[PDB]
């Protein structure tokens, strides 16, 4: 099986070369091994930034470099961002596929952070008479993907009925979803607002609102 | 595996080329599909796995 | 370049099947060097086999072949990575892999794939519109949230396609089989709550597509 | 109409039939039968294996005498051989002084080859009538293969052809019949369980992966093996393995009538034998009127050459006068006469020469071009070699 | 899923059963009466969605029918299958419904409307099936001999079933066109129209807006209503494609038949007299019962004769003896003894 | 056997196509001229030019899987015969094929039993099982049968994919004004042989 | 070398063949003897 003790481990700096020094548990692949660093992204994104074991590959940045590093896969990854969140892969190529290990995925020093803009919609008209009542702050730009929704609703923190959801960190470097005080018709009609709490890494906001 | 293909592309037999969710927005693109997998092998299965409220637009 | 148009959620029962297309572009499904992969739920890339552009179609792997089928629509430029048949616990992405800059020089799309079968129920959408009291800065938050559906595909947008920018989305995730999530438009104030603005959620079995209203409630 | 002709039940002698209508020009036809199937009823009752003696592990009691069970199997040999003195590879078996006794059992069991290859002794039935045959008839070289007992027709090309049934009745079946393989071989079975000891058939297998066997194999215990156990137990030899033995000639070499007798299922294909009489129901557009026939007169039947041969050695360049171009229908309306051809395009003032003869050398023969009756009288020449392939003319 | 209703539409019929003589487009007209089972249920296909939600759903008292080009959903107790009197409908889906009908001549299908307009379709339906075994049975018997017979089974899936549904025909409607002072001032109304306008040149235009053929007519235009919503079962009132090729669909067609045993009634065994070659045999049948006489040598001679009213044969004994098989049990041996 | 007659191709504006459509009795008509009305009024647009192609063919019973007529070609026939003995006092039964070379050996006696001296069965030559009914019947050609009788819809086998039918498949002109084929049929032979 | 693929499909080459978008059989290298001569019995695969 073509995963050795892969370069499964980097965090670095913008600009940073980004070595996947996996020592290969069988050996060094060559060019017709074709020990490619390449960038198995994140969403699934096989890629190649050095492809074919002595060739940077088509469509990357050019500082990759897919080789043989240590005695194993070797990426070197020159110009390695923030941005450049992604898996290098330092695999082979069998003559008859190229078989990407299990890599490493990583994210970068850069992106830099910024503050969660929570708009708190009340418990809508839509949601109050069917038991519902979802006082939702939907979240965008919470950076970085660090912010957590605590309850407060009625005098008390929620301890049922708050609800955060699966804030989709940005492209832009920060993260946004719904977070709310989301219970039924007693418990939207019985909390004083549907209402998160954003500490966004330590960081406080109210994605809150009032119907 | 079964070559369910709406003259474009042969996708899967539950996963044609609009499969799922290929019989109830085209009532034409589903009469189409009855017409070819209706002579196909697999359009029986292809049709009720996809127009018989069992694609995208169903809870399943 | 070689690049597979990567296959839909293929959310089948155990035992239900559906193919990860790979519409592979670069060649033709004749020209196009697919490798079927499945980019599996725990380690990755577990190769559906690798298959030269003059063919075009993944010769199987290792145990990379049955439940996942390699076929070819090489007429329609494409590849089908089939997960057909299978148990429980091979929910993956079926993805191509261009095999011509010496690796897979480029990426199929893949397509999220999941053994669980369901009824013909309705999907859920509901805007997340301004606040009581604003919910309207710079940018404001309009939008909708999919809620109550299941299996792929159901999608959930935000902003009706002019509401582009300041998309924080929630996906909808089964909860009680019921996908719940929020995406809010950052749109802007003429755009939430004066004008246009609404989130929506879609799936094509009855071609049902719905969308829910971004804007304030006053 | 529906025109009825026998065709010679052998394959390959393509006949000519004159379908007359009234009302028509004349409407020569040709069909010749490919092949004919004789499927015959098979009734397998004995089934043929290898019969094999399962003898246990020499059960010495060890300065003790028991008493030999009667084990229900197919010859349970018992046999309990007093005072057995028996040692082993490591010394004696016995630490006992001399009561050891050898417990000798066996049974007959059907070998895995017999699993596999088995004779099956089929009760001969009557044979299924089926045939493929061809015909160049409506200006088309058109095939039907049909069940020919009368009733399965074919309505091919617009013609309701219905042949059979067959005039012979040459079975390539015996009475019993054993499938050995690939070999029908006709031989009489024994009895279903009631076999004899060194027959071709010791081994009766009354199912073909059944659970009784006949078998009477003669397996006689012997004396104890000499201090050693040994099972001491002679038998006959397999009377399927004597069957196996003499295989005997089966009817692929021993055809009577130049059958083909192929198995699997047991047909009898080539069956050359008896006749065939077939009706063709032909539609109207075969009729095809004879004033719009070509008005073909004044034919004379020059013979360029005679040789009575195996082809139909015959020359014949008939000068014809057609009114109008034309497939006159070329037939021959004299007795021993083939001709090569069934119509010949009369086009206008032209010689036709027909390629037809018979085996008579003096030969005056009627031909008649879609209407036009001529004679044509020769000489044909003796025979070059004495061996042709096949038959002819 | 399975919701091959939500696909299915209600299709009208002008049917020639219609009440009062006259045949109308009504949605109650049965295409087939597929009821070809020995137990006797007949299995009719008819026009209406019955046993279907209006909603799509499973309509579990409610059965649709297609209303002026629309669905239309009513109560399921207005179903009414009358042969001679309204017999036991056994259950509806779709366009299928089988049901336990007597014995008659004509078959009438009503279809109780929403307002009552209850669309009673009659055709002639010659239902009468034979019946097995030695007696001719009046009804379900309490000791009986269980012969096998075939019958429209109750399993409603669409499994070995095939319907026609195409394409749904080009639909007019004459409430397309209105009178712009007179003049063509046709509204759109939300349909496929095709607008064929008796006006100069371009009178012509299958548009789904409004239409201003100012100087056109009611009688100057003429609307039609497209269908690319569902499809229909291709029944022959149905008008199928003209404007269309072969591209028509396959469906699956509910109630699967299936083979069961029925019991059935015998008769008691009459009074016997065994004189010399005689046997005095009083039977009183209390239904239909068939009886054969044979002799048990060579040659039979086995007459066999219903029997209705009271009956003593005096059957000559046969030197092999006489079969005598009078109703469902079984038949007498009498070896004459001298 | 059924009529799969389809939907009537309404040629309106114009003259209908003639297409063989080659099934089991392709029943093809063109009843040029038609001015059918429809539910909503009038199902052609124009007055003139509509007609009806009305085409049908046979079909299959669908109950065929269920009501099977079977021409048995009965050939000879094989006994086979159960017999009892009081042998030793015991009362021992022993059922053998009777062709007299399936001897059969039972409680240390063997029996060779058979064969009869008659053959005089109730089995001819042509036989029909339908479904309890043995009768001896003769059979239409299989494949070539004739019409109306008993056997019309013929099939070489009954789980076959053919069938030889002659049905009388008159498709007469259309009625007054309604989309409806006017086909004439022959009786059921499913329906006579059954039902006779 | 003769490519079994598109456009370069020949070639007595005498290197690596660089046709991508060519599959496994999408190229047929023939490896020919032209260096000694085989004593030609037509059991051996001669000169055709």
């Amino acid at each position: 099986q073509a995963v050795v003790t892969q370069e499964s481990a980097l965090t670095t700096s913008p600009g940073e070369t980004v070595t996947l020094t996996c020592r290969s548990n069988i050996g060094a692949v060559t060019s017709s091994n074709c020990a490619n660093w390449v960038q198995e992204k994140p969403d699934h994104f096989f890629t190649g930034l050095i492809g074919d074991t002595n060739n940077r590959r088509s469509g990357v940045p050019a500082r990759f470099s897919g080789s043989l590093i240590g005695d194993k896969a070797a990426l070197t990854i020159t110009g390695a961002q923030t941005e450049d969140e992604a898996i290098y892969f330092c695999a082979l190529w069998y003559n008859n596929l190229w078989v990407f290990g299990g890599g490493t995925k990583l994210t970068v020093l850069g992106q830099p952070k910024s503050s969660p803009s929570v708009t708190l919609f009340p418990p809508s008209s839509e949601e109050l008479e069917t038991n519902k009542a979802t006082l939702v702050c939907t979240i965008t730009d919470f950076y970085p993907g660090v912010v957590t929704v605590d309850w407060k609703v009625d005098g008390t923190p929620v301890t049922q009925g708050m609800e955060t959801t699966q804030p989709s960190k940005q492209s832009n470097n920060k993260y946004m979803a719904s977070s709310y005080l989301t219970l039924t018709a007693r418990a939207w009609e019985r909390h004083s607002s549907y209402s998160c709490q954003v500490t966004h890494e330590g960081h406080t906001v109210e994605k809150s609102l009032s119907r | 595996p079964v070559m369910c293909l709406l003259a474009n592309t042969t996708f899967p037999c539950s996963q044609p080329p609009c499969t799922p969710c290929c019989y109830e927005k085209e009532p034409e693109k589903t009469l189409r599909m009855l017409e070819d997998n209706v002579m196909s092998p697999g359009y029986y299965q292809l049709l009720q796995a996809s127009l018989t409220c069992s694609p995208r637009r169903q809870r399943r | 370049q070689i690049q597979l148009v990567q296959s839909g959620r293929e959310v089948k029962n155990p035992g239900e099947t559906v193919k990860i297309s790979c519409k592979a572009s670069g060649y033709t499904f004749t020209e196009y060097p697919m490798l079927w992969v499945k980019q599996a739920p725990g380690k990755g890339f577990r190769w559906m086999g690798l298959i030269y552009t003059n063919t075009g179609e993944p010769t199987y792997a290792e145990e990379f072949k049955g439940r996942f089928v390699f076929s070819l629509e090489i007429s329609a430029s494409t590849a089908y990575l089939q997960i057909n048949n299978l148990t429980n616990e091979d929910t993956a992405t079926y993805f191509c892999v261009r095999d011509y800059f010496i690796s897979l020089d480029y990426w199929g799309q893949g397509t999220t794939l999941t053994v669980s079968s369901a009824k013909t129920t309705a999907p859920s959408v509901y805007p997340l519109a301004p606040v009581c009291g604003g919910t309207t800065g710079s940018s404001v938050t309009l939008g909708c949230l999919v809620k109550g559906y299941f299996p792929e595909p159901v999608t959930l947008t935000w902003n009706s396609g002019s509401l582009s920018s300041g998309v924080h989305t929630f996906p909808a995730l089964l909860q009680s089989g019921l996908y719940t999530l929020s995406s809010s438009v950052t749109v802007t104030s003429n755009t939430w709550p004066s004008q246009t603005i609404t989130c929506n959620v879609a799936h094509p079995a009855s071609s049902t597509k719905v969308d829910k209203k971004i804007e304030s409630r006053r | 109409y529906e025109h009825v002709t026998v065709i010679p039940n052998t394959v390959g002698v393509p006949y000519k039939t004159l379908v007359n209508r009234p009302g028509y020009s004349p409407m020569v036809l040709e069909m010749e039968l490919l092949s004919v199937t004789l499927e015959p009823t098979l009734s397998l009752d004995y089934i043929t294996c290898e019969y094999k003696t399962v003898i246990p592990s020499p059960y010495v009691k060890c300065c003790g005498t028991a008493e030999c069970k009667d084990k229900s199997l197919p010859d349970y040999s018992c046999k309990v051989f007093t005072g057995v003195y028996p040692f082993m590879w490591g010394g004696a078996y016995c630490f006992c002084d001399t009561e050891n006794t050898q417990l000798s059992e066996a049974h007959v069991e059907k070998s895995e080859s017999c699993k596999t290859e088995f004779a099956s002794a089929y009760r001969a039935h009557t044979a299924s009538a089926s045939a493929k045959l061809r015909v160049l008839y409506q200006g088309n070289n058109v095939t039907v293969s049909a069940y020919a007992n009368g009733d399965h027709a074919v309505t091919v090309k617009d013609a309701k052809f219905i042949v059979g049934p067959m005039s012979s009745a040459w079975t390539p079946f015996d009475n019993k019949i054993v499938v050995y393989k690939g070999d029908v071989y006709n031989m009489d079975y024994p009895p279903f369980g009631a076999g004899r000891p060194g027959q071709f058939g010791d081994i009766q297998s009354r199912t073909p992966e059944s659970e009784d066997v006949y078998a009477n194999t003669q397996l006689v215990l012997q004396r104890p093996s000499a201090g050693t156990v040994h099972v001491p137990y002679s038998q006959a030899p397999s009377g399927f393995k004597y069957w196996l033995k003499e295989r005997g000639a089966s009817l692929q070499h021993t055809a009577p009538f130049g059958c083909q007798i192929a198995t699997n299922p047991v047909r009898a294909m080539n069956c050359a034998v008896g006749n065939m009489p077939i009706s063709i129901d032909i539609p109207d557009a075969a009729f095809t009127r004879v004033v719009d026939a070509p008005s073909l007169t004044d034919m004379s039947c020059e013979v360029p050459a005679c040789t009575h041969s195996s082809d139909f050695g015959g020359v014949a360049i008939i000068k014809y006068a057609a009114s109008k171009k034309g497939k006159c229908a070329v037939h021959s309306m004299t007795n021993a006469v083939t001709i090569r051809e069934a119509e010949i395009e009369v086009e206008g003032n032209s010689q036709l020469q027909i390629s037809f003869s018979t085996a008579l050398a003096s030969a005056e023969f009627r031909v008649q071009v879609c209407s036009t009756q001529v004679h044509c009288a020769a000489e044909c020449h003796p025979p070059k070699d004495h061996i042709v392939n096949y038959p002819a003319s | 899923n399975f919701n091959v209703y939500k696909a299915i539409r209600p299709y009208l019929a002008h049917c020639p059963d219609c009440g009062e003589g006259h045949s109308c487009h009504s949605p109650v007209a049965l295409e087939r009466i597929r009821n070809e089972a020995t137990d006797g249920t007949l299995k009719i296909q008819v026009s209406l969605q019955i046993g279907i939600k209006t909603d799509d759903s499973h309509d579990w008292t409610k059965l649709r029918y297609m209303d002026n080009h629309m669905p239309a959903d009513a109560e399921r107790a207005r179903l009414f299958v009358r042969t001679s009197a309204p017999c036991t409908i056994t259950g509806t889906m779709g366009h299928f419904i089988l049901a336990r009908c007597p014995k008659g001549e004509t078959l009438t299908v009503g279809f109780t409307d929403s307002g009552k307009i209850s669309h009673s379709c009659t055709h002639p339906f010659h239902h009468d099936p034979p019946v097995i075994g030695r007696e001719k049975f009046h009804s379900r018997p309490q000791h009986r001999k269980e012969l096998p017979c075939s019958t429209y089974a109750q399993s409603t899936a669409a499994t070995a079933e095939e319907i026609e549904v195409h394409m749904p025909p080009d639909t007019p409607d004459r409430t397309l066109m209105s009178q712009q002072s007179g003049n063509v001032k046709i509204t759109v109304n939300s349909q496929t129209v095709r607008y064929k306008c008796n006006c100069g040149d371009s009178n012509e235009g299958l548009t789904t807006t409004d239409k201003v053929i100012n100087n056109c007519k009611v009688d100057q235009c003429h609307a039609a209503v497209t269908n690319h919503k569902k499809w229909q079962y291709n029944s022959p009132l149905v008008p199928r494609n003209a404007e269309l090729g072969d591209r028509k669909g396959k469906v699956h067609i509910p109630f699967p038949l299936a083979n069961v045993t029925c019991r059935v009634p015998k008769a008691r065994n009459p009074t016997v007299t065994y004189g010399k070659n005689q046997v005095i045999m009083l039977l009183y049948p209390d239904h239909p019962t068939l009886l054969s006489y044979r002799n048990m040598g060579e040659e039979p001679n086995y007459q066999e004769e219903w029997v209705t009213h009271k009956k003593e044969v005096i059957r000559t004994v046969p030197t092999e003896g006489l079969e005598v098989t009078w109703g469902n049990n079984e038949p007498y041996k009498y070896w004459p003894q001298l």
